[PDB]
């Protein structure tokens, strides 16, 4: 009958690894690489798009940063249409949180429920998991700025610095390198460009090849705002920051 | 060879392996005998134990007051198969007012052996069984294929060396078929019989397992001391 | 090599079994040609009776779906028969739902819709066959609607189908290159059965006799098809010109 | 409602009123009871407006896939469908229907179905609330094997004076004539049938 | 069951809630606790239909003290009574709603500041600086309408809750035997064992 | 290769093979015919006698659906037995739904889309048996033979088993020397004496005839078994024209 | 019976790939050539009415699907996966927020939902991924004109201007030189005309090409007159005696 | 409620009032019980108004999808069936009692619909508290081979003996023509023979007359930058 | 009993010259028992507002509904969603509890961002939009609010004469209304700002 042709995602190999996570952590790290640096006055998130037009409608385009609400936003590395089924779902479920505890969703626990889904897809259904890798940048009270990622697995783990997609091990070199703990926004602006500059496989870093946003209480006083930054904005901080 | 793997899979020569190789569980099955005349039915069964500390597996149920079998397989699968029988001499009861024909009995059983032989996922029944009963239209004999195949016979037997008692009972078709109003003799006829299918062992008394229906007989079956008068 | 087996994609991005039930459309050996007239469409094919023990009132390959709507297969009988229900069926529930006689092209797109679905999902084979559907529709006059195993449909002009096709489209391509107007331009449909059953003739390169044809005709409001007899009647015309 | 089917020599004939109420009000004056399930197969529907509506479009549905693989169903198998809905959905129906058609091997054949979901075939039938005061008059009149002019001439007077006692019905009087050779529909005004 | 009242203060919230239980014509108990402690800072009191009062306060219970274990966080009184009126606001267009009404009673530790919530069957949520279920309030309100004051001590609160008490204990025919009162604090909750 | 390992796979040929290896099933079973006569239709079987321990007369092939359809079969016994379970329950929603009784060409395509969804998915066996099948209905005698695939037509005589060819060749001459028709009791005699000439396929064993007929004279439209007298006779018929 | 294939068929390789959807872009590539190009005031789609026989009347066959009023579709690859694919995408533009926003959905969020159904077309078990690439252009109130083209994958990208399909890496090239800012509807029609010339083999007109726009409101088109702010669909398709004409100024 | 349909020589006219109660009281003066279900197939709705509404806008939203699904346009037949069959399924409870009228390729069409799922056919009908007035001007003065500008006249006299005569009635006349061969002619407030006149008094009130507590301005605006 | 005057309250929107006002009592009671003063019945989502009468667990329970709704539609959309699209998304979402509604009267108020145009609309517990030109009302005062606008209001009205036109007709209607008062709000809404004023009056 039909168990002829199944694939049996959801097995061990011998030395007790699930094959379809590492197979979907080598397809991530093919995507364009993603940045995020969190700093004692906010979070910084920065994301190359891969190899793109000039045709492209840039203004208009959203491949890498996506907004889950208006505390958390997370940046993406690998299937784009994997990652939008993703999204809606941690939408909606800030939005259960918000309607029954009249609260905004503390960020940990916006990343364990969507880690828990990418876990169940490794344990059981017989279906293929989702090849992505998440960068989650978030405000709470509890816990102030945060930065977590998760992937394949449905593993997640918090960080100062991080980096997901291509050239990883490069970038995170960089990022140990230079980081440190009294290290603010406009600082951390400045090391993410550096270390995507210097990893990159392309020939330059131009503003049509980027997306970038910040997480800041530089928002009229005690309260956060999220900037998705526009094309010329990003052209603005690359020239600021001496890279063109 | 590339056809066994499931029951779903015809062979290039139209065979259907899995049912075969469920067949040849019934031949590893110790020898049980079945045969009637035109008053009464009998099983004859010869039990097997697992060593000398162990009991003698059963191979006769009870399926109602005018019925049942004897076993050889698999004999979870027996239990299966009985218990739906019990189950439709019951409903016939409930329902009808009416004892099962034994002939319908047969067909019940056929065809829910056949819908394990030709879905997905399933496998067919691994035991093989000898129905006896008294019915409205006197004594009769069945025997039982996983494949489906329900036979109505003067005699027969299944299982290990059960071509032996198969022979005999073919010889003595004329004899046995005229043995009315005599339920010791036709039962002597059947230890006979599967006298002819034993090697090395011999018959004592916890070894033989008979059972016996007729007209004015339910359904018992014999253990124990009650099979030394035959011995 | 199990993307052979099911309908998935092989690296060519080609589905085998697709293909291959297009294979299978072949193997009755009959032809079946299609045309439009002014008023009507007729659509005619081989009848092959083998053997004497048949019962010849029973072996068909066009189906009545509805009352307006005829249809000839091109496959297998038994995956041809289950198009046929299927068809009918859709046909009544579409005249229930929507209180109007289901259209032949509408009819057309959901076949193929449902043949879509066989190409896509794993569980469920494609049907070997090609169905030919005609009518006279209310909206758009003399209609001719072909499907296929990969889920493809369109309207013709006119059509043909079988082992043969290729010569008998060629001989129709000709005709319509020279007349230049989308339809036999005829009155009655009598004239129309003599002219399908004529460029078959001239394009097979065969003769028939009454028991080597079967015929259906679509008019306003009825589809139906010829006997023996009214078959016979029309060799004899296009023998006597 | 006043509806009746009587068969006759040469087939069957469907009459009806044309009235249809909300209480008092006759919310139509020009109804059209007479309704087509198959070519030669028709029904005469009394009751809930709703209900034999719904009824009588899926007994079509149901003859017309019967059709496409069987051939022309006879008169009792569109009798049998009818029953089947009637009966079942007991509970929750108010529909009395009678079922009238033409076979060419049975002839004219009427048969009547009651509100429990109960079939009769009978020679003729009356149903609706008006059917109740002209059950003297249908069985002292009616004769088997009757002409087509007969036939029309009772259902006409019978129909008359079902409309004259029962506010319920008037209008109108449509009548369906089934035979072999064709369907043909008549249709009589007041000044004509009330000066019978 | 019958009377439960509130009154937060300036530093506290305190819950009052009566000990009878009364099966139709025997008074069965008279030391009866009609509350539940939701988290060291958080305090629900009830009344309504018997076993369904009882059921839906260790449900809650049972639910929060969940949530605290999974967090290693005491949710805020705010949020609790949040969660608490969803439950209602969903069980109202159930099959079989739960008769209950509950005053919530919390300090908020990142506030400082103690919040008072009344919920009834319905789900219908308000914060209060006083607060009853039932024919409670149209005995004490008059007297909670004049005494209030929202810098009141535990102790004014306490001496205003007796005058409450007292009126209860002249004006209405049932017996409810007395009540038993909590304070909820910065500290957590505690009992009054004289009253 | 490896098409043939699953069931509605097509091959490269455009062919299931799983439902030709459900014919080589067919092909291995015993005989069984079927003759259409002027007003009804006759059905037999051969029965090999594997053991003299064989009640006679006693295990039935010939199956009745409703009261006018006889069904035979040859190959897998019980797969016979599971098709013929389908007609009656598909005969007995007709009947409830319409009244009359189900003609046989509609029968007849309720057997074939069942037999044929059976070919559609690999979850499920192809039907091991060819089924001969007919009766009598408001239009008349009605004779048909159902196979693997689902394919079925209409017939003047049929034949399926081990000794087919020699059957088919003897109803040819029938069909023949008898163009106005044969009567139901010649077709009776004309059974026996085929599935006889037929059992040269079989020849080792010895065999039991079994007869079957609906015919609107003989028996009112209803399906009857030949039993006694009738059977004895048409036997002697048989046994005459083998010698 | 019943479905028992549950399981993905879809399923990553050691190197990372997704095989099943690189095999649907192949599909894709073998398909006939389809483009788009917007303007500042409209966005033009097109492609060739590649005709499978001279016999069949390809005006019965639209490879240019209206979506909604202000929204078409065209594509490249298996032509009864785009068929179904249309189905699906005018069903969900009301179910899904015409029926609960009394409006039609603005271009990026119905190219969202048909992206939707491409992807769990590659997750979900026992099936295939659909073997086509979509070009979606249209209009709305507040995201002005735009163009999409959405993948088997399930992903998708605004384009000023794109191409896929047989010869799409030529046409991409040949769009780079012409495309400004600055366009009018008619010049992109031109440009459309012109580089769709380049892929297209045989017969060149009105009748083998399919060409749309999304551009001014058509009150002629709407059916009906007396309500002031409905003022007809943007979606128009043209003729092929409007094609011929501007196939004279070429 | 007062709606009608009338028959004309190429086409249909319906017609209806634009008063809309909860009970005793206008709820809104000028409503538009005139729905579209697709370009040239309009009906009129009394009964439940939210389930006119809604049974409209589903059976128009299904019709729409039928005809892109079959590239033709829409029949009145059609969506009478669609909502015949919806209704008949919810045995009543959906309150909606609808006159549908429009042109199609098949030509001029007319029925009206009660809640329960019966359909009629008729050249004029009536539905509504003002069904009774408005039948007694139709039954007054219809005949065979009425004029475009004949039927318009007939249903809109029809309407104002119900705004007159029915309380549940009043308002304004909405008329919409649906001709064969032409695009249908939606006219809202056709006639309008209930303007209110001029009040007694002007009763604006001298700024600072109601005694306020506290002011504070809202924000509306999101979060902002820097 | 009934569901939609066990708890009271009112509110009445009202068109001006480029801008709209929303009032609304601040009454919750159970019966005849006041319970509270400072029960808010106006909501909003961005710049459109929401005021709901009725059941005050349902009044709740939509405001959640709804701030759920209009936050889910602006991730998406990447706008704030206007008065005629809210307006449209409140009928729907009432009318899928046909047959178990939610005992509301939603009152919806807003100014088009894009074209500057007052908008106002009324509902039915089950969904019947009712989008005047001039004024809604709603709750367990509405025949004495409707007494009140049909007299008190004038087209084009200034916004702050608008906002004594609305004061009185809420005050008044108030308190010809048991279940009514105990406080009250008005909202000024122009394009791009909004004030919100809090009226005395009578306490019983
Ligand atoms: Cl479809
Ligand atoms: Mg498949
Ligand atoms: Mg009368
Ligand atoms: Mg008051
Ligand atoms: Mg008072």
């Amino acid at each position: 009958g039909s168990r002829r042709y199944d694939s049996r995602t959801t097995i061990f190999s011998p030395e007790g690894r699930l094959y379809q996570v590492e197979y979907a952590l080598e397809s991530i790290s093919h995507a364009g690489t993603a940045i995020g640096i969190m700093a004692s006055d906010g979070i910084v998130l920065a994301a190359e798009r891969k190899v793109t037009s000039t045709l492209l409608e840039q203004d208009t385009s959203t491949e890498k940063l996506y907004k889950l609400n208006d505390k958390i936003a997370v940046a993406v590395a690998g299937l784009t249409a994997d990652a939008e089924i993703l999204i809606n779902t941690a939408r909606i479920h800030a939005q259960n949180y918000l309607k029954t505890y009249n609260e905004d969703i503390p960020v940990e626990i916006l990343v364990r429920r969507l880690s828990d889904i990418k876990q169940g897809y490794t344990q059981h259904g017989g279906l293929r998991p989702f090849g992505v890798s998440f960068i989650y940048a978030g405000y709470d009270d509890r816990y102030g700025y945060q930065l977590y990622t998760s992937n394949p697995s449905g593993n997640y783990t918090g960080w100062k610095a991080i980096s997901v997609g291509a050239n990883t091990s490069a970038a995170q070199t960089l990022l140990q390198m230079d980081y440190k703990d009294d290290m603010k926004v406009d600082d951390a602006i400045e090391l993410a460009l550096k270390t995507l500059s210097k990893t990159t496989d392309s020939s330059a870093l131009t503003y049509d090849r980027l997306e970038f946003a910040t997480i800041r209480k530089g928002a009229n006083d005690g309260e956060v705002y999220q900037k998705i930054f526009k094309p010329q904005e990003i052209k603005d901080i690359l020239v600021k920051t001496g890279i063109t | 060879n590339n056809y066994d793997g499931d029951t779903v899979t015809f062979s290039p020569t139209g065979r259907l392996f899995q049912v075969e190789y469920a067949l040849e569980a019934i031949k590893q099955g110790s020898v049980t005998v079945g045969l009637r005349s035109n008053t009464h039915a009998v099983l004859v069964a010869l039990k097997r134990n697992a060593d000398e500390l162990s009991s003698y597996q059963k191979k006769i149920i009870k399926c109602d007051e005018h019925m049942g079998l004897s076993l050889a397989g698999l004999a979870p699968d027996a239990r299966v198969l009985s218990n739906y029988l019990r189950q439709q001499c019951n409903y016939s009861s409930l329902v009808f007012n009416r004892k099962l024909a034994v002939e319908r009995a047969g067909h019940l059983l056929c065809d829910k052996a056949q819908k394990n032989t030709q879905s997905y996922g399933g496998r067919p029944y691994g035991v093989g069984l000898l129905i006896i009963g008294y019915d409205k239209s006197g004594a009769h004999l069945l025997e039982f294929q996983p494949s489906g195949n329900v036979t109505e016979l003067y005699g027969t037997a299944i299982g290990a060396r059960s071509q032996g008692a198969k022979t005999y009972l073919e010889r003595t078709l004329d004899t046995f078929i005229k043995i009315d109003g005599n339920p010791d003799e036709l039962i002597k006829a059947g230890v006979e019989a599967i006298s002819q299918s034993l090697r090395d062992e011999s018959l004592t008394v916890d070894n033989l397992s008979i059972a016996i229906v007729g007209k004015d007989t339910p359904f018992t079956i014999y253990d124990g001391e009650a099979v030394a008068k035959y011995i | 090599g199990y993307d052979r087996h099911i309908t998935i994609f092989s690296p060519e991005g080609r589905l085998y079994q697709v293909e291959y039930a297009f294979k299978a459309t072949n193997q009755t050996n009959i032809n079946s040609l299609a045309v439009r007239g002014k008023d009507c469409t007729v659509v005619i094919s081989q009848k092959k009776v083998p053997d004497k023990l048949l019962d010849p009132t029973t072996v068909s390959y066009i189906f009545c779906i509805s009352r307006t709507i005829g249809m000839v297969v091109n496959g297998p009988i038994p995956d041809a028969r289950n198009a046929a229900l299927r068809a009918k069926a859709e046909a009544a529930e579409f005249r229930y739902k929507y209180g109007y006689d289901m259209p032949c092209d509408v009819l057309a797109k959901r076949m193929a819709n449902l043949s879509q679905i066989y190409t896509q999902r794993a569980y469920m084979r494609p049907l070997g066959v090609i169905l030919t559907f005609v009518s006279v529709d209310e909206e758009l006059g003399p209609s001719i609607y072909k499907t296929d195993p990969a889920g493809y449909y369109v309207g013709y002009k006119a059509t043909a189908t079988g082992p043969k096709q290729q010569e008998i489209t060629t001989n129709l391509e000709n005709h319509f290159k020279k007349s230049k107007i989308d339809h036999i331009n005829e009155e009655s449909w009598e004239k129309v059965v003599e002219f399908a059953i004529t460029h078959m003739i001239d394009a097979l390169g065969t003769e028939f006799s009454k028991n080597d044809l079967e015929v259906g005709v679509a008019t306003k409001d009825k589809f139906f098809t010829l006997s023996a007899e009214n078959i016979e009647e029309r060799l004899v015309a296009i023998a006597e010109q | 409602t006043s509806i009746m089917a009587v068969t006759f020599k040469d087939g069957v004939i469907l009459g009806a009123d044309s009235r249809t109420t909300t209480g008092a009000y006759i919310a139509n004056r020009v109804t059209d009871k007479l309704t087509r399930v198959h070519d030669k197969i028709w029904c005469c529907r009394s009751g809930s407006a709703a209900d034999t509506q719904a009824i009588a479009d899926i007994v079509q549905y149901h003859l017309e896939l019967y059709t496409s693989q069987y051939g022309t169903p006879s008169t009792e198998t569109a009798a049998s469908v009818f029953k089947e809905l009637c009966y079942e959905n007991k509970d929750n129906l108010t529909a009395g229907i009678i079922v009238a058609g033409y076979d060419d091997k049975n002839k004219g054949e009427v048969y009547t179905i009651p509100l429990g979901g109960s079939v009769h075939k009978l020679p003729y039938a009356i149903a609706g609330s008006g059917s109740t005061f002209i059950y003297g008059y249908c069985d002292k009149n009616f004769r088997e094997n009757m002409s087509k002019e007969e036939t029309v001439d009772f259902i006409k007077h019978s129909l008359s004076q079902a409309i004259k006692w029962d506010g319920s019905s008037g209008g109108v009087i449509r009548m369906v004539v089934l035979t072999a050779a064709g369907v043909e529909r008549l249709i009589f005004y007041p000044d004509e049938y009330e000066q019978l | 069951m019958d009377i439960i009242l509130g009154i937060r203060v300036q530093d506290s919230v305190i819950l009052a809630s009566s000990k009878a239980v009364t099966r139709g014509i025997s008074v069965l108990k008279d030391s009866d606790d009609k509350t539940r402690q939701l988290s060291p800072h958080t305090l629900m009191s009830f009344a309504g239909e018997a076993g369904d009062t009882v059921q839906f306060a260790e449900y809650i219970q049972a639910n929060i003290q969940l949530y605290s274990i999974r967090e290693d966080y005491e949710l805020s009184p705010q949020a609790v009574s949040s969660f608490v009126r969803q439950e209602l606001a969903k069980s109202i267009r159930s099959r079989r709603p739960y008769q209950v009404n509950v005053l919530i009673g919390g300090y908020d530790k990142k506030k400082n500041k103690p919040e008072l919530y009344q919920i009834d069957y319905l789900g219908t949520k308000v914060e209060l600086p006083y607060g009853a279920h039932g024919y409670s309030g149209f005995y004490t309100f008059s007297l909670l309408d004049h005494h209030y004051r929202p810098d009141m001590t535990t102790e004014e609160g306490l001496d205003l809750l007796k005058l409450c008490v007292q009126e209860l204990e002249k004006r209405m025919p049932m017996d409810f035997k007395g009540v038993i009162v909590k304070i909820v604090d910065k500290d957590g909750i505690r009992q009054v064992d004289d009253f | 290769t490896g098409y043939d390992l699953s069931n509605s796979v097509f091959s490269p040929d455009g062919r299931n093979f799983q439902v030709e290896y459900a014919v080589k099933a067919v092909e291995n079973g015993t005989t069984s015919i079927g003759i259409k006569c002027n007003d009804g239709v006759v059905f037999a079987v051969e029965k090999l006698i594997t053991s003299k321990l064989l009640v006679p007369q006693k295990n039935v092939k010939i199956q009745v659906v409703d009261r006018h359809i006889g069904c035979v079969y040859s190959g897998l016994i019980p797969d016979g037995r599971h098709l013929v379970n389908r007609g009656r329950e598909e005969a007995a929603s007709f009947k409830k739904l319409y009244k009359t009784p189900i003609p046989i060409p509609a029968f007849a395509d309720r057997l074939g889309q069942y037999v044929q969804a059976h070919t559609l998915y690999n979850s499920v066996r192809p039907f091991g048996v060819s089924t001969i099948f007919g009766g009598v209905d408001k239009n008349g005698a009605h004779l048909y033979m159902l196979e693997p695939s689902g394919s079925y037509w209409g017939y003047k005589g049929a034949a399926t088993g081990k000794g087919r060819q020699s059957a088919k060749a003897e109803l040819e001459k029938l069909v023949d020397h008898h163009p106005e028709g044969l009567s139901a009791r010649e077709a009776v005699k004309q059974a026996a004496k085929i599935i006889y000439l037929a059992h040269e396929d079989n020849k080792e064993k010895d065999f039991e005839l079994e007869i079957s007929w609906c015919s609107l004279s003989e028996t009112n439209g209803l399906h009857k078994f030949v039993k006694g007298d009738l059977l004895q006779e048409a036997i002697d018929f048989a046994q005459k024209e083998i010698n | 019976m019943t479905d028992r294939y549950s399981f993905s068929l879809t399923t990553f390789s050691p190197s990372g790939k997704l095989g099943q959807i690189d095999y649907a872009l192949t599909a894709v590539k073998q398909g006939v050539t389809s483009l788009g190009i917007k303007a500042t005031n409209g966005v033009v789609i097109a492609t060739e009415k590649k005709s499978s026989s001279p016999l069949a009347m390809s005006e019965t066959l639209s490879k240019v699907s209206l979506l909604t009023p202000d929204i078409g579709a065209v594509y490249s690859g298996m032509g009864p996966d785009y068929r179904v694919l249309v189905d699906k995408s005018r069903k969900v533009a009301h179910t899904s927020y015409k029926r609960i926003y009394g409006e039609y959905p603005p271009t990026k969020l119905l190219v969202s939902e048909v992206a939707k159904i491409m992807q769990e077309a590659t997750q979900s078990g026992g099936v295939r991924p659909f073997g086509v690439s979509l070009l979606i252009a249209g209009h709305d109130e507040f995201n002005g004109f735009s163009l999409y083209q959405v993948d088997p994958s399930g992903s998708y990208f605004p384009w000023k201007a794109t191409a896929i399909g047989k010869g799409s890496v030529a046409a991409k090239t040949f769009l780079e030189k012409r495309w400004n800012d600055e366009l009018e509807l008619e010049d992109a029609i031109h440009i459309a005309l012109l580089t769709l010339k380049e892929s297209v083999e045989g017969e060149f007109n009105g009748d083998t090409i399919e060409l749309a726009i999304i551009g001014d409101e058509n009150p002629d088109l709407l059916g009906y007159t007396g309500i002031p702010t409905d003022k007809g669909p943007r979606f128009r398709k043209l003729t092929s005696q409007e094609i011929n004409d501007r196939l004279e100024a070429l | 409620t007062t709606i009608v349909g009338v028959k004309f020589n190429n086409g249909v006219v319906i017609a209806a009032d634009t008063r809309s109660t909860q009970g005793p009281i206008v709820a809104d003066k000028n409503c538009a019980k005139l729905h579209r279900i697709s370009p040239k197939i309009w009906c009129a709705g009394a009964g439940t108004a939210a389930d006119t509404e809604a049974v409209t806008q589903l059976i128009g939203s299904n019709i729409e999808l039928h005809s892109l699904y079959t590239s033709r346009e829409p029949r009145v037949v059609s969506a009478l069936q669609m909502l015949k069959q919806h209704l008949f399924k919810y045995q009543g409870h959906i309150g909606a009692y609808l006159i549908v009228a429009g042109v199609d390729p098949t030509g001029s069409h007319l029925f009206s619909i009660d809640a329960h799922g019966s359909t009629d056919v008729g050249y004029y009908l009536s539905l509504g508290s003002g069904s009774l007035a408005a039948m007694a001007v139709l039954e007054s003065h219809w005949k065979q081979d009425l004029t475009k500008e004949e039927a318009i006249k007939l249903a809109s006299d029809a309407i104002q003996a119900g705004i007159w005569n029915d309380l549940g009635s009043g308002s304004n006349v909405d008329v919409c023509v649906m001709e064969i061969g032409k695009d249908a002619e939606y006219l809202r407030n056709y006639l309008t023979p209930n303007v209110r006149e001029e009040k007694q008094k002007s009763y604006k009130f001298p700024r600072g007359t109601t005694a306020v507590l506290k002011e504070s301005i809202v924000n509306i605006c999101d979060i902002q930058e820097e | 009993s009934d569901p939609s005057s066990i708890n009271g309250g009112i509110v009445v929107a009202m068109t001006g010259k480029d801008c709209v006002a929303i009032a609304c009592d601040l009454r919750l009671g159970s019966q005849s028992l006041g319970v509270s003063n400072k029960f808010e019945k106006i909501f909003h989502y961005g710049h459109v507002f929401l005021g709901i009468t009725g059941l005050a667990t349902d009044v709740t329970t939509l405001n959640e509904m709804f701030r759920y709704k209009t936050n889910l539609y602006k991730l998406k959309e990447e706008r704030a969603i206007e008065p005629e699209t809210f307006t449209q998304l409140v009928s729907s979402s009432l009318y899928e509890r046909r047959f178990g509604p939610y005992f509301v009267g939603p009152v919806v108020a807003g100014i088009n961002s894009k074209s500057g145009k007052p908008f106002i609309a009324g509902f039915d517990l089950i969904g019947c939009i009712d989008e005047a030109k001039d004024f809604i009302v709603s709750g367990t005062a509405s025949d004495q609010l409707f007494g009140m606008c049909e007299s008190l209001y004038e087209p084009n009205l200034e916004p702050e004469d608008l906002f004594e036109t609305i004061s009185q007709a809420l005050l008044n209607a108030a308190d010809r209304d048991a279940l009514s008062g105990w406080g009250a709000v008005v909202y000024i809404i122009k394009k791009d700002e909004v004030v919100k004023r809090y009226l005395k009056m009578r306490q019983d």
